[PDB]
Parts: C-alpha cells; structure tokens; sequence
C-alpha cells in the first residue's frame, strides 16, 4: 500500500550543563531504523534496524556529516529565537522539526511535509506547495524572509520530492522482508465480575504490525462507542504494537456483546464474543 | 511555557505467565517538554538496567518514549513504573496490573 | 537519509 519516509528532530538547550541536546529518528512507515543522539556512547548516525547494519561506512559518514551539521544550526536557531522572543540565557527551551514524503499504494509520491515547533508549538510551515512558507508570529515571519532570501524551500522540494522518495525506495527493498510483512493481531476477550451484576469484558489485540487499527464493541449489533473505554495503541517493544477495549456489561447479558476487529493484514475484519 | 502531562502505560510484552521470561514496558506519551526520568520498580525498588527507546514525537508535537526491562512475573512480586517530570506534582507511581 | 541543508531561522 502507501508508504512514507519520515524523521523527526529534537533539540533542547540546556544552559550551563553543555551543548543542546540533539537527537534525530527516522522512521519508514511505523519502523524506525535510524538515529542521531549527541549524548549516545556513539554520538554520530547508527542503525536502529537490523536491515540497516550491513549498510558499509559511506552512509553513515554522509548521514553523521549531515546530522551533525542540522545540530549545529539548530544551536545557533536556539540562540537566535532567544533573541527574537527577548528570553533569558538561563532557560532550557525546545526546537522540533518533522519532515516526510509519502508514496500512494500506486507506487507515486502523493505528498511531502516539514514543519518546525519552537517549545512545543507551531513556529513555521512549509505550505503544500513546498515553495513557500506559513509564519505563526512576527518572529517567524523573519525566519520566513530568511528562509525566502537563501531559497531554502527549493532545497526541501528538491529532498521531499526527489531525495526522499528515492531512498524510501531503496530502504522498502532492503528491508522488505518485515516492512512489506503485515502481522495480524493476535486477539481474545477477558472477563472479570465488578460488582454482583456487572462484569468488565475487555478486548486484546496483540503483536499486530502496522499500528493502525480499528477496535469497537457493539451492543446487539448496533454503536457502542460512548460507553466503551478504548487504551491508546502503544508498542510491544518487538516491533509490534497492542491494543484493548473494554466495556462494562449486566451480567448474563455477555453474549450481546461483540468485538470488531479491522487490520490490514487480517484476510476479513474479525468478531470475538464471550 | 506549553507543558503536557505525560500519558503512562504500565505493561507486559506478552501475557504474563507467571515464572516465564517477558518484558515489562512502561509508555510514556504525550508529555511536553521533553525532560522525563522514568524507573521500573520490583517491590518498591529501582530496577537497574533499563533500557528505552530513542526519543521521538507525534504530529501535535508531544514526546514518547518506551522503557523496558526484562523480567520474570511471579504470584508474590510487585511491578511499577515512576515518572518524574515537570508537570507533576511529585514523581508518580503507576502499578503494574496484568490485566491492563 | 536526511536533508543536506538544515533551515536557518
């Protein structure tokens, strides 16, 4: 199906107790397989996939050299906001950038994206165009202009639209074998009495790959939405993902109750009862 | 000056059977700024070698990390994750429940 | 692999 390239940037400054701490992750669709940290016992590009590590010493120089010098920028962008927003030199303060390219299932590049945050809010946009910029403030209209002087949005169209997508590429064929694999949840209901007429009924997806999913309890075959509570997706640690919903229910009426289970790599939609 | 509370998730790779290998996972989410410490407890005390996932964040802009550690659930012992951060009132304890 | 050129703000 679709698939997208995606990294996300991290720098946070902290006065006094060194140079700002800065770590870079990418991701090809919900698999991280690199990263940049700083303050790692190797503080240059690693793998963080095991279909990444035969890749040789070219890549991870050009991609060190290259993380290395967004943290440096991204040192000197934090001195500057400083100076834009008139902060004090003593408080630790927040720079994100988020950038992707996302491939269609027809193979083609549907749409690229890079945002920055500064403290944890939206500071400037690439527009959809990918040639021009959205400034939140006055601060970041001079960033905008900035940005606009050095044609910085046709370097990021160039990389969104052609770097991007020809390295999505490559990373699909090599790691393949698990990120074009779809693993179906593994799923059961429990049931545990809460009161003399009540009984909770909660519904386990387990070891599923990719995270979306789709998880709903019905009543007799009807919504149940308001009265379900639903846990967010959150990772196995294996590569994997969970989830679980659960409803509460009158005893002797389980059977009522139905779990619908939808996920890409389940042949059809899925239903569990008690 | 935007904080976010950190979203804590406390549970098991695999369903726990008692006297068998497994992870213990604590999720963190949602939280803002990034500056977290978190511990993984065996009977009120401070797991040693815990390892966790490089930092990263969603599309409204708030971190998540995964901790984990190895561990072998038993009847007897007792689980949690600690969180310290800046936007809670002290560090909090969220007990391990394998039914969650 | 990441941009070759980081924004300057």
């Amino acid at each position: 199906g679709s698939h997208s390239l995606k990294y996300f940037h991290t720098s946070v400054s902290r006065p006094g107790r060194g140079e700002p701490r800065f770590i870079s992750v990418g991701y090809v669709d919900d698999t991280q397989f690199v990263r940049f940290d700083n303050d790692a016992a190797s503080p240059r590009m690693v793998p963080r996939a095991p279909w990444m590590e035969q890749e040789g010493s070219e890549y991870w120089d050009r991609e060190t050299r290259s993380a290395r010098d967004t943290a440096q920028i991204f040192r000197v962008n934090l001195r500057t906001l400083r100076g834009y927003y008139n902060q004090s030199e003593a408080g630790s303060h927040t720079l994100q950038w988020m950038h992707g390219c996302e491939l269609g299932p027809d193979g083609r590049f549907l749409r690229g994206y890079e945002q920055f945050a500064y403290d944890g809010k939206d500071y400037l946009t690439l527009n959809e165009d990918l040639r021009s910029w959205t400034a939140v403030d006055t601060a970041a209209q001079i960033s905008e202009q900035k940005s606009n002087d050095a044609s910085e949005a046709e370097h990021q169209r160039a990389y969104l639209e052609d770097t991007c997508v020809e390295w999505l590429h490559k990373y699909l064929e090599k790691g393949k074998e698990t990120l074009l694999h779809l693993e179906p949840p593994k799923t059961h209901v429990t049931h545990h009495p809460i009161s003399d007429h009540e009984a909770t009924l909660r519904c386990w997806a387990l070891g599923f790959y990719p995270a979306e999913i789709t998880l709903t309890w019905q009543q007799d075959g009807e919504g149940h939405t308001q009265d379900t509570e639903l846990v967010e997706t959150r990772p196995a640690g294996d590569g994997t993902f969970q989830k679980w919903a659960a409803v509460v229910v009158p005893s002797g009426e389980e059977q009522r109750y139905t779990c619908h289970v939808q996920h890409e790599g389940l042949p059809e939609p899925v239903t569990l009862r008690w | 000056m935007i904080q976010r509370t950190p979203k804590i998730q406390v549970y098991s790779r695999h369903p726990a059977e008692n006297g068998k290998s497994n992870f213990l996972n604590c999720y963190v989410s949602g939280f803002h700024p990034s500056d977290i410490e978190v511990d993984l407890l065996k009977n009120g005390e401070r797991i040693e070698k815990v390892e966790h996932s490089d930092l990263s964040f969603s599309k409204d802009w708030s971190f998540y990390l995964l901790y984990y550690t190895e561990f072998t659930p038993t009847e007897k012992d007792e689980y949690a994750c600690r969180v310290n951060h800046v936007t809670l009132s002290q560090p909090k304890i969220v007990k391990w429940d394998r039914d969650m | 692999v990441i941009p070759l050129s980081a924004p300057t703000l």
